[PDB]
């Protein structure tokens, strides 16, 4: 079997190369070896289309590994094109949550959770903080909106909506309206989540307009205190960072090792097709991508080098761990850990914007209230003022002031 | 208040004092206003003042 | 203006060419010089040469793409290569012809189809036509199931009809052993119409699941979208009898019409673009220097792509992809299972070829217009459909539909409650009680 | 049927189902009498191995789950000790004294 991978750097072709042979040193004792193929990303959506297609389908690999780095990228095209032949394709440094769709992106799968699934994170800090009024300030954008969905069904699994889900169009910087919209909403907590120039625009509209104060507290994600928007980012923020979301040598010896695991079964069947070779002239479904990609999640490895790999029925990472750290002293400080299923803090002490060292209630009530009322003369007697300012005065038949 | 209907789409709203309680504009009304099983599907009554 | 018409497959280009010099541009300036090219390989290498060479030794702004195939792949290929190269692409037949949600960023890519929205919305038309307001929800874990789910909610409630929905269940289609939860959970079912949404394999599992619990039966109704119908010619046995769904126009509407009408919408929108703004430019090199080749903004022609009202009724294209005014029909599987069509919907219009929707314990029954035993006087109220105490009844020759009331229609509303047999009412033409 | 007759209380008798065994390969024609049952109180007459096969023949209609309850006599519940795992759980039967006898 062939293994192809699509690397940034060729440092990474040689680690890669490496755990496949670790791999076949492991799962030496079977009559099956896997043979790597590694190529290097290319600026060009296009090029790389051409070079997927060419050196790595008529190879007949099984699975195709990509990596996108930080500085197209997306590993876009390389789904789209290993879509046609049904050819499992997993993705390393890709969290943007358009690929979590089944329809769109046909046998991807991912070792790192998208960022939706932070989320969930949220949710904790909600049930261990006593903070039951929330505004979401996400965009309009897929992420935005998924994050938003995902935040709903959570709340509505507690029978405990939001209050306010106000949007805000991408590469807008103007958000001065909509943050004085919201405040006055009789809420503190806003939890936001944007690209690094919104949140970068959206921390620079809450500081001009003193809502970074005693009494709110602000949650973000992991791209709102990253890069230019960390540089704005008002001390007091909650921000959330992926415990192994960057070294990528670390995810691509769980990958071979995952789908060396996976191969074995695969093959312990009849029925079994090679993928195509010439990928020239055929136009068919390779008929073994089915039967694979759910042997693929289905296969649960026993211990990898960042912990249990398991898959949701989406085709992503699950059961991941989270850093929970409090940006103070314009330094960012690890508060918590939370290892799946619940938020562990430290020793450390969290410092509020306020600097209360005290976790504010988050929700003020407000003491002014509007009354419609309609006129009906038994209850509700409504006559004309005078010309100083107020209704002439009058007394019933015991003499008591009647009072308007 | 009542439901009625617009000569645009068919979308429901309602007007008068619960229209304006729905809408926001208002947070509590103070009025002779009956209870019924139509009214009581959208906002809250208390336990009647006056039967 | 250089327009690409592209076909896969095997095709009519003798037809295609004829129709090209048949429409008359003197309305408009657009000179659209078209250029037509015909293959029969789909392999996306072969497609991104193609549209690379084709652009770089020809100054086409607009594409049109035509396939014969059934794969989404295609589709998905050319709304990348249109977010790429900044280049309009419009599919109307075959695999690009099927309308995927999410498009990429700062996409030119257009398709011809409806949404899931549209027809949830001729679904509930439907329902209504025939009086049929009690009905369930049947939806998977697919993609989509939510906005189907949504659109419904949204429409039931904005009405001043009665509907009821009764329930909606999720049938998690991944646990193992799980068919005796699924089977449980659909003998609760009892409203005639289920209202079906899945894919095709696990629409012939729910099928079969559903015929071995004892539904598919004689008092019941299912309605699928296109996506459980598939391809019409591959019917499997699993589908039950008098199945409906709803699909787009593919009888009627035949591939040399369908490249027409795409090029007028190129064209016009071309012309808003440069009448408009006194200019239209149209600077695409070959397929890269993405800098070099697409560093002016080309979202210009982007508002005008989508109003064009030539001869579509407005022709108008959603932000998303789709066509918000497309051409839908009714199919529904008759005795020799060819899917036949029935209806046809178009501006929330629908004409049915069946006025009592033929299908035991079913019977009709005449009425005549009378004394308080039987009245006739009412036709419709606000809601524009019969009271809670009236019924149907057809009064034929034309066949309107009006509402009766009374002490028979009372009289009969109860016996048929007693004896449960179900009945169609429809009043007398010639004589008023009979005679020999 | 004789003590239902002679009786000042409805009972309305729903359905009354005669299964047959004898010939094979008919799997189908069990399945599609089964359908109509919808009482929620059935009452069953076999040997232990029929009431095994139905048993299984069920579970697949959905006349096993909540909201159902079946009564056999002491012919269809043999042995107590050997349950076969076909016998749905709130099953009830009628026996003879013979722990306290
Ligand atoms: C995570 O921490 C909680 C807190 O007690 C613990 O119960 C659980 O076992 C830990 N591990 C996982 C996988 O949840
Ligand atoms: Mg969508
Ligand atoms: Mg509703
Ligand atoms: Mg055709
Ligand atoms: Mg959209
Ligand atoms: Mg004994």
């Amino acid at each position: 079997v062939n293994i192809g991978a699509v690397l940034s750097t060729r440092k990474h072709e040689q680690m890669f190369r490496e755990a496949v042979n670790q791999a076949n040193k492991r799962h030496g004792s079977w009559k099956i070896q896997l043979n790597a193929t590694s190529v290097t990303h290319k600026p060009n959506a296009i090029q790389m289309a051409l070079s997927v297609c060419e050196d790595l389908i008529s190879s007949q690999v099984y699975a195709i590994l990509v990596s996108h780095p930080p500085t197209h990228f997306t590993p876009t095209p390389v789904s789209y094109t290993a879509g046609f032949y049904r050819i499992p394709v997993l993705g390393l440094t890709t969290r943007m949550s358009i690929y979590s769709d089944k329809s769109i992106h046909l046998s991807f799968l991912r070792t790192v959770p998208p960022y939706s699934h932070q989320s969930s994170v949220w949710f904790e800090m909600m049930r261990v903080y006593s903070w039951n009024h929330i505004i979401l300030l996400v965009s309009d954008d897929h992420e935005g909106r998924a994050a938003q969905k995902r935040l709903e069904t959570l709340l509505e699994e507690r029978e405990s909506k939001a209050e306010k889900v106000l949007q805000f169009d991408p590469g807008t910087k103007n958000v001065t309206a909509l943050l004085m919209e919201a405040k006055e909403l009789e809420a503190r907590v806003i939890i936001l989540s944007a690209s690094e120039d919104d949140a970068a625009t959206v921390y620079r509209a809450a500081a001009m307009l003193n809502m970074t104060g005693s009494g709110y507290v602000w949650l973000v994600g992991e791209r709102e205190i990253s890069g230019n928007a960390l540089r704005y980012a008002p001390d007091g923020i909650l921000g959330l960072q992926l415990i192994n979301g960057k070294n990528e040598s670390a995810h691509i010896s769980d990958a071979v090792g995952v789908v060396a695991q996976a191969v074995h079964e695969l093959l312990e069947k009849e029925n079994i097709t090679d993928p195509p070779r010439g990928c020239v002239g055929n136009t068919n479904i390779w008929k073994t991508g089915p039967l694979f990609k759910r042997v693929l999640m289905s296969s649960k490895y026993a211990d990898g080098v960042t912990g249990r790999v398991e898959f949701n029925e989406d085709g992503d990472r699950k059961f991941a761990n989270y850093s929970i750290m409090n940006l103070q002293n314009r330094k960012l400080v690890q508060v918590g850990i939370y290892n799946g299923t619940h938020v562990i803090p430290n020793d450390r002490k969290i410092i509020w914007p306020g600097g209360e060292t005290e976790k504010p209630r988050g929700y003020q009530m407000s003491t002014r209230l509007k009354i419609v009322t309609i006129h009906q003369e038994p209850f509700v007697y409504v006559k004309p003022t005078l010309s100083d300012g107020t209704c002439k005065e009058e007394f019933t038949v015991n003499g008591d002031p009647v009072k308007k | 208040g009542t439901q009625e209907r617009v000569n645009n789409s068919n979308k429901k709203e309602w007007n008068g004092m619960m229209g304006e309680l729905l809408s926001g504009q208002a947070d509590m009304i103070v009025a002779p206003l009956t209870i019924n099983n139509e009214r009581a599907q959208y906002i809250e009554f208390s336990k009647p003042f006056k039967y | 203006i250089g327009i690409a018409v592209i076909l896969v497959g095997t095709s009519d280009e003798v037809a295609i060419k004829d129709a090209h010099e048949k429409d008359d541009f003197h309305h408009l300036s657009v000179v659209p010089r078209v250029e037509l090219v015909a293959m029969n390989e789909t392999d996306p290498k072969s497609i991104i040469t193609r549209i690379c060479d084709l652009m770089s030794d020809r100054k086409i702004q607009g594409v049109v793409f035509a396939d014969d195939t059934d794969q989404e792949a295609i589709a998905q290929i050319l709304d990348f290569i249109s977010a790429q190269t900044l280049t309009p692409i419009l599919g109307i037949h075959g695999g690009s012809s099927m309308i995927m949600a999410d498009k990429d960023e700062s996409s030119m890519f257009f398709q011809f189809g409806p949404s899931i929205e549209q027809q949830a919305s001729v679904m509930l038309n439907i329902m209504e036509e025939y009086d049929w307001y009690i009905f369930s929800i049947v939806t998977t874990y697919f993609p989509g199931y939510q906005d189907f789910v949504n659109k419904i909610r949204s429409t039931i409630e904005n009405s001043f009809v009665g509907w009821e929905l009764e329930e909606v269940l999720l049938l998690d289609m991944s646990l193992d052993d799980g068919d005796s939860k699924i089977q449980n959970q659909l003998k609760k079912l009892q409203s005639p119409i289920i209202l079906l949404y899945c894919t095709k394999e696990e629409a012939t599992y729910i099928f079969e699941v559903a015929n071995s619990v004892g539904l598919t039966g004689y008092g019941y109704t299912w309605i699928v979208p296109s996506l459980v119908a598939g391809d019409t010619d591959t019917v499997p046995a699993e589908f039950p009898t008098g199945l409906i769904s709803v699909s787009y126009d593919e009888w009627d509407y035949g591939l040399p019409a369908r490249v027409r009408d795409g090029i007028a919408i190129i064209t016009t929108a071309a012309s808003d673009m440069l009448s408009e703004h006194s200019f239209i430019p149209e600077p695409k090199s070959s397929c890269y220097n993405t800098h070099e080749k697409r560093i002016y903004q080309s979202n210009m022609l982007n508002r005008y792509l989508i109003n064009v009202t030539f001869e579509g009724r407005n022709l108008s294209f959603s932000e998303d992809g789709y066509q918000m005014h497309p051409k839908l029909v009714i199919i529904l599987l008759n005795k020799e299972r060819k899917w036949e069509r029935v209806g046809k919907w178009k501006d929330k219009s629908l004409q049915m070829k069946y006025y009592v929707w033929p299908r035991d314990d079913h019977l009709s029954i005449v009425t005549l217009e009378e004394a308080p035993f039987v009245i006739v006087e009412s036709v419709d109220p606000l809601s524009g459909t019969c009271m809670r105490n009236t019924v149907p009844c057809q009064k034929r020759i034309g066949y309107i539909k009006k509402c009766c009331k009374g002490f028979c229609i009372d009289i009969l509303k109860k016996i048929s409650k007693s004896v449960k047999f179900t009945y169609d009412l429809y009043l007398v033409t010639n004589g008023k009680h009979g005679k020999k």
